[PDB]
């Protein structure tokens, strides 16, 4: 069963660093592009950054550039996002995603009501 | 034996009448291009095409069949379905071209939008079909950006170090923080296509607004150039 | 709240692992080492259906195995005769996008669907000549995806709003609604006795459902992406299922648990549909890079090689009899593999 | 409460999944192996048919 | 010692047109694919035409050159009629295939509606015609000897007529088409250009390599083996020119039909089907 867990998040101050992680279990995690997905209190779900199957490729959202960053371990199974200067609008339940086939770089609904493969979240509070 | 040679027979004229039929429609087929229009909800795409048009609307799906220069192009619109979208969108490979049409007055929603696109672009089978890309409510940003309530810099911090292009050609009811917005937009889509793409599919990016009766001449242009693109890439010339 | 019933769904799933890992003894790779080997199998395409203008998305056989309808994406729906290379019917659609179409076992009536949400039934009576649309099923939200007749009466049908319908085709109404699935649900498998059926879908899960009680019995968590198709073991105590991830999964309904995994290295592409054959040995599985591999069941290996299609084989279907296998792809061609 | 309402239906779905009679998979695979060796004559594709009785030939 | 030289390359001339005339015909047989296309209906006609001279000219012109004289008598004549018509055949062909690149590329919405295979049939039905026309009736009337060994020197009227209609009115056609056709690409590289340098802007020639390389080995390929023949055809019955250099011209116009395959049929499609029938 394809389960992601995010570890992190709870209240910090603006400007802190804060890493998230996610625990990948129940497929093969070199095979498959991953992203980081946050959803606002109260505001639709929107894409965060995103890494590919190597991590060479990586891209991110104009309002987080620069101040987050997004790596994945292969041996430890694990994604990472490394936040620092955060500031206190972008407090979010943060979420972890794959993208739903192996060797490919489109992800359509990622950013969705329902979907399959996406963990159950991480509240991180900036205030 | 004899009834068998007739059972045999009838079969093979129902045969023949239905190849007639198959051949009235594949003409009618070839004839029609199909358009795939994708969108947004806080967009324009139901009111892209203005005049010269008959709409249709099935249960789960719109249609739009308009001619344009004695040319049928039927254009579908898929907003009856549910957010997730990886699925029904590999039917999609047939048509002629993906009309794309995004909001780009909406600032907080342009990235979705962009994601979005790059999507669409980088299917394994989408990597034919090209992309119209409408920017639509281009009096939106006009207003927006000159009112300067919002800010476009703290959505896409590219936009400060970015200068107008000299290829583009602006509008004469236009100025330059205007036409600096507009094609900054162009240029995010144009990048996401350029950059991943391969040559078998391109980005044809048009700005139209809320009222506007040329949309069906452009996307006739673009359908044109098309096909014209995949027959000189199927002479090897392009 | 929502914290302490997830722990006890945790704790529930965990309950489910540790008795699916107890009753694994032993795999089907180290029980089957002492079985004869199929080797080689070469199938050759004895007869091509052809005139399909779009791609040909779904197809279905029938109880004698004569006629087999057709799908494609111009609003045609084609019923052939595989034996003299006939069309016995072409049905003008509606809605142009078809993702489905099924044979009765009766013969009497033919189904198809797609994204106009409606599942279309066309009966094959024709007292006047020509085919006629006989009810119209009006009641899904998302995409319909796959239609299989238990009868002349009921239907179950699998749309994209995460549900299955069990609808009177009579009365026109949803006799029972399958609300289990959190994705696309893309295509279900009718068990030969039709009490159950598996329904496969977006959420790496396949489901197996009472038709009569009206709930998922068993949920099947193995697959890493999407499970395009799913298909039953002819006994009707086993499954397959064919995903994005390049892996077919045999899964026993009894174990409730993988009982083998059909992967290649070579293989990165999707499998969109997989059919058994009629003594089950060969499990036939349509790939995304344009052929089809005939695995052993039994043996986990390769046999053979459909390699005659230009585009996506996007359906698969076999005989009841066993007789051939005809496989349509993307190109418009629909071929018959024996 | 529409996100609760789901979690106790995952929860119930799961004590039902849970509450089942598993048999063993060396059980399983032996009933398989019976089923296709059973079958192995009556079908066409498994060993080739002649072409007298194959009606495609 | 000279003779096994000349030998030796007429024959591997002969089996190399052979062979690609045999594989594109017997390609286009095996798969439904090429033949389903209208576009290709013409490729068809063309492997036809080159394999017409791959059989009935050149082995019986590859003879008579080895042996010094013509060996076969009576059918000298039939000889120059097939000589005059497989080869007016094949550059018709390759004219009407430029009119069909040029219906495409020009008007791609009437080239789906209006070229139908009919029309194909049509166009393929005028060449051969017009070839068989050119050919059978002048040489069994014997309008094309001259006023009073196989070498029959050609008057002045049938000499500029076969030259204007077999060649100089396809080759007007062909360089106005492909000049179309090299308008409307560099149009396209120049919007595709722009979009990329747009791109290219944001984020701070090939193009026009492959249209000029392909344009021009198609016209280079086809106008450097027919046109000295042409250009001699027609000066020679007003003279002069020595009977081998002539010759050697004309080995050159049949070796377009030898270099015609590797041009107008290595698509992907007839690539894929090159390799399939092939096996390697
Ligand atoms: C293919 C060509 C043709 C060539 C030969 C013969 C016919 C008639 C066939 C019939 C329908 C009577 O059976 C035709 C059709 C018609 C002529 O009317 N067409 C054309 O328009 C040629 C054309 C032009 Cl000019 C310009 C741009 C594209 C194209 Cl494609
Ligand atoms: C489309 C088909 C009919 C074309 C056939 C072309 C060839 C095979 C035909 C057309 C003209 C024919 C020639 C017409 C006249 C003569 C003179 C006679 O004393 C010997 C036969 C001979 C030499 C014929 C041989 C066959 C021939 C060359
Ligand atoms: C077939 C149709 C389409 C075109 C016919 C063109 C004919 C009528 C024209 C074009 C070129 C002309 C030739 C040009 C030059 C000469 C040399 C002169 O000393 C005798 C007349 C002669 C031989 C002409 C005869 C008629 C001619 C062949
Ligand atoms: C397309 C076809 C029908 C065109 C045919 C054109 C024919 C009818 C015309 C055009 C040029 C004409 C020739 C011009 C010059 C001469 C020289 C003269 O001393 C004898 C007649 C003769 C040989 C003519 C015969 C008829 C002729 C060949
Ligand atoms: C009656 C026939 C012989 C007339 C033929 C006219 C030919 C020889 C001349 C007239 C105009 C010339 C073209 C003018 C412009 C260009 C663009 C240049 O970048 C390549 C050469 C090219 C494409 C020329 C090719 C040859 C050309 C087409
Ligand atoms: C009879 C046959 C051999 C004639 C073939 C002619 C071909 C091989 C020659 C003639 C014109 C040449 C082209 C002329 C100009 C350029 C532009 C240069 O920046 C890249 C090479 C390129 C594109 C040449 C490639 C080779 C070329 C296409
Ligand atoms: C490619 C083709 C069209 C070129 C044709 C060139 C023609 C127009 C020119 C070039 C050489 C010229 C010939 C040169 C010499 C003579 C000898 C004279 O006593 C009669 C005229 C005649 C026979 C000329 C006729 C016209 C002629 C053949
Ligand atoms: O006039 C023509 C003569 C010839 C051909 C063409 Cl196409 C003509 O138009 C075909 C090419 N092979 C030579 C042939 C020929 C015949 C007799 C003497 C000299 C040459
Ligand atoms: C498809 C084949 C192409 C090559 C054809 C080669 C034909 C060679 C013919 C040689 C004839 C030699 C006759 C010699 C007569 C003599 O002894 O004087
Ligand atoms: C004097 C010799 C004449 C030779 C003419 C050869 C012309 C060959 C044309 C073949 C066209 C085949 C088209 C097949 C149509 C289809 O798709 O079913
Ligand atoms: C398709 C290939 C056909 C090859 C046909 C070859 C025919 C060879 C004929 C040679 C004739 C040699 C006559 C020599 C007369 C002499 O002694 O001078
Ligand atoms: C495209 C078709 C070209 C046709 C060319 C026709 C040339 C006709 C030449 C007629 C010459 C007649 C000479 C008669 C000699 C005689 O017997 O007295
Ligand atoms: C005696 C003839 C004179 C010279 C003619 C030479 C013809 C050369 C043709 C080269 C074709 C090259 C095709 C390359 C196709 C590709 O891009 O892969
Ligand atoms: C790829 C193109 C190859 C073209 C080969 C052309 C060969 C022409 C040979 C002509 C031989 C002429 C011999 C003349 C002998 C003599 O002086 O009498």
């Amino acid at each position: 069963q394809v389960q992601l867990q995010e570890s992190g998040g709870g209240l910090v101050q603006p400007g802190g660093s804060l890493r998230l992680s996610c625990a990948a279990s129940g497929f093969t995690f070199s095979n498959y592009k991953m992203n980081w997905v946050r959803q606002a209190p109260g505001k639709g779900l929107e894409w965060v950054s995103d890494i590919s199957q190597s991590g060479a490729s990586i891209s991110y959202t104009g309002s987080v550039k620069g101040r987050f960053t997004i790596s994945r371990d292969n041996a430890k199974n694990t994604l990472y996002l490394q936040m620092n200067s955060l500031k206190p609008e972008d407090t979010a339940v943060y979420y972890c995603a794959r993208c739903p086939a192996p060797f490919t770089r489109d992800c359509f609904d990622v950013t969705s009501t329902t979907y399959a493969y996406r963990g159950q979240g991480t509240q991180v509070t900036v205030s | 034996t004899e009834d068998q040679r007739n059972e045999e027979k009838a079969q093979r004229e129902a045969n023949k009448m239905i190849e007639k039929q198959l051949q009235k429609d594949k003409q009618v087929y070839r004839a029609t291009h199909r358009l795939l229009l994708l969108g947004a909800d806080n967009s324009g795409k139901s009111t892209i095409v203005k005049q010269m048009r008959i709409y249709h609307v099935n249960s789960g799906i719109f249609e739009t069949k308009f001619q344009v220069d004695k040319v049928n192009f039927h254009m579908f619109d898929v907003g009856a379905q549910r957010d997730e979208r990886r699925k029904w969108i590999q039917c999609f490979n047939d048509v002629t071209a993906i009309i794309f049409v995004v909001d780009s007055s909406d600032y907080n929603r342009l990235q979705e939008a962009l994601n979005d696109f790059k999507s669409i672009w980088n299917n394994r089978w989408l990597r034919t079909i090209s992309v119209i890309l409408f920017l639509n409510k281009q009096d939106l940003l006009a207003e927006k950006v000159l009112a300067g309530k919002s800010k476009i810099e703290d959505y896409f911090p590219e936009f400060a170090r970015y200068t107008t292009p000299e290829d583009a050609t602006p509008e004469p009811g236009e100025d330059p923080r205007v036409t600096r917005a507009k094609y900054f937009i162009r240029d995010e889509f144009l990048r996401i296509s350029t950059a991943s793409g391969d040559g078998r599919h391109y980005c044809y990016p048009h700005f139209t607004c809320s009222v506007d009766t040329e949309n069906a001449r452009r996307i006739f242009n673009d359908c044109r150039d098309i096909i014209q693109r995949m027959h000189l890439r199927q002479y090897e010339l392009l | 709240e929502l914290d302490q019933l997830r722990q006890e769904a945790e704790q529930l799933k965990n309950q489910i692992r540790d008795a699916r890992k107890a009753c694994a003894d032993a795999t089907l790779s180290q029980i089957t080492n002492n079985i004869d080997p199929v080797g080689r199998i070469q199938m050759r395409t004895r007869r091509t259906l052809r005139g399909h203008l779009a791609k040909i998305y779904a197809m279905h056989w029938g109880t004698d195995s004569r006629l087999l309808v057709s799908a494609s994406q111009d609003g045609k729906l084609i019923i052939w005769d595989s034996y003299t290379t006939n069309k016995v019917h072409a049905i003008p659609l509606r809605s142009s996008w078809v993702m489905t179409c099924a044979y009765a076992p009766s013969g009497n009536y033919v189904a198809c669907g797609g994204l106009d949400n409606i599942c279309s039934i066309y009966n094959l009576k024709t007292r006047e000549g020509n085919v006629r649309v006989s009810r119209e099923l009006a009641g899904h939200t998302g995409y319909l995806s796959c239609c299989r007749f238990l009868d002349d009466n009921q239907i179950v049908t699998s749309s994209g709003d995460t549900t299955c319908a069990l609808w009177d085709i009579e009365t026109g109404q949803q006799t029972t609604t399958f609300t289990g699935h959190t994705g696309d649900v893309m295509s279900l498998s009718l068990a030969p006795d039709t009490r159950l059926f598996v329904s496969g879908a977006c959420d790496a899960s396949a489901k197996l459902w009472d038709v009569r009680e009206g709930m998922c019995r068993q949920t099947f968590t193995g697959h890493e992406s999407d499970i395009n198709a799913i298909c039953f073991f002819p006994n009707g105590n086993a499954f397959a299922t064919g995903s994005d991830d390049a892996t077919c999964r045999l899964f026993d309904l009894r174990a409730d648990q993988e009982l083998m995994t059909y992967s290649h290295d070579n293989i990165i592409c999707g499998i969109t549909s997989v059919s058994f054959s009629k003594s089950g040995r060969l499990l036939l599985a349509g790939y995304d890079d344009f052929n089809c591999n005939v695995w052993d069941a039994l043996k986990a290996d390769r046999a053979g090689v459909l390699a005659g299609h230009d585009n996506r084989v996007s359906c698969l279907g076999v005989t009841d009899d066993g007789m051939a296998v005809a496989t349509g792809s993307w190109d418009s061609f629909l071929k018959i593999w024996n | 409460t529409a996100s609760i309402a789901q979690a106790r239906k995952l929860v119930e779905q799961l004590k039902m999944e849970a509450n089942i009679d598993r048999i063993k998979v060396s059980k399983a695979a032996a009933d398989l192996m019976a089923y296709c060796e059973a079958h192995a004559k009556e079908d066409p594709l498994l060993t080739p048919v002649p072409a007298s009785e194959n009606p495609f030939r | 010692s000279v003779r096994i030289l000349t030998a030796c390359f007429l024959s591997l001339l002969i089996l190399s047109t052979l062979l690609g005339n045999t594989l594109v015909c017997a390609a286009v047989i095996r798969f439904r694919h090429l033949r389903s296309k209208v576009t290709n209906f013409f490729v068809i006609s063309l492997a036809v035409s080159d394999l017409l001279v791959a059989v009935l000219v050149m082995p019986w012109k590859a003879v008579a050159e080895i042996a010094g004289f013509w060996p076969f008598g009576s059918f000298c004549n039939i000889w120059v009629a097939f000589d005059i018509m497989c080869s007016t055949a094949s550059i018709l062909n390759l004219c009407v295939i430029s009119v069909d690149r040029y219906w495409a590329i020009s008007s791609p919405f009437r080239y789906e509606r209006k070229m139908t295979p009919k029309a194909a049939f049509i166009l393929i039905s005028v060449a051969w015609t017009l070839s068989v026309l050119i050919s059978f009736i002048p040489v069994q009337l014997s309008w094309h000897k001259a006023k009073p060994n196989c070498d029959s020197s050609l008057s002045r009227t049938y000499a500029i007529s076969s030259s204007v209609i077999s060649f100089y009115i396809p080759v007007a056609i062909m360089i106005v088409t492909y000049t179309r056709i090299y308008r409307i690409a560099q149009k396209q590289i120049r919007r595709i250009a722009a979009l990329e340098r747009a791109a290219v802007h944001a984020k701070n020639f090939k193009r026009e390599t492959k249209v000029l390389k392909t344009l021009s080995v198609i016209m280079g390929v086809f106008v450097c083996c027919w046109l000295p023949f042409f250009i001699l055809n027609c000066i020679l019955p007003f003279c002069c020119i020595d009977s081998n250099t002539f010759d050697v011209f004309v080995w050159f116009g049949w070796a377009n039909s030898s270099l015609n395959p590797i041009i107008y049929a290595f698509n992907a499609d007839f690539r894929k089907a090159f390799s399939t029938l092939l096996g390697c």
